């Protein structure tokens, strides 16, 4: 059922300068009512596997 | 003077850079931190001795390594008055470095 160790940062607002990581977890919209709930319709949840 | 704090948010989410200079030493370290402590200091001129400091870091986290080695900072001898020394530094970025 694989490792799940394949933790990849979807989506986010800003593109990574060269050699930079982010050890965040975020709560993405896009922008419509702003939300920060852990649901996934409008509040897109990034670090998928 | 005694450092300076890098970082995005201040906080222990990421690795935020710190500095920290003794009188013989200096400590330059990454890491996460989430506040730093700022030891009591109300005192003018009653302890010339100066002491009780340091100790000003935050809880240890995922940590790299540090650069101990001599400090930059160079005092001469203030002599007949107006004797004194300005440092200048320089902070930059470029490709992570």
């Amino acid at each position: 059922s694989g490792n799940y160790n394949y933790l990849y940062r979807l989506f986010r607002k800003s593109n990574l300068k060269p050699f930079e990581r982010d050890i965040s977890t975020e709560i993405y919209q896009a922008g419509n009512k702003p939300c920060n709930g852990v649901a996934g319709f409008n509040c897109y949840f990034p670090l998928r596997s | 003077i005694r450092g300076w704090i890098f970082g995005t948010t201040l906080d222990s989410k990421t690795q935020s850079l710190l500095i920290v200079n003794n009188a013989t030493n200096v400590v330059i370290k990454v890491c996460e931190f989430q506040f730093c402590n700022d030891p009591f200091l109300d005192h003018k001129n009653n302890k010339s001795w100066m002491e009780s400091e340091f100790r000003v870091y935050s809880s240890a986290n995922n940590c790299t390594f540090e650069y101990v080695s001599q400090p930059f900072l160079m005092d001469l001898e203030g002599k007949q008055g107006n004797f004194k020394n300005l440092r200048e530094f320089v902070f930059k970025n470029i490709d992570g470095y």
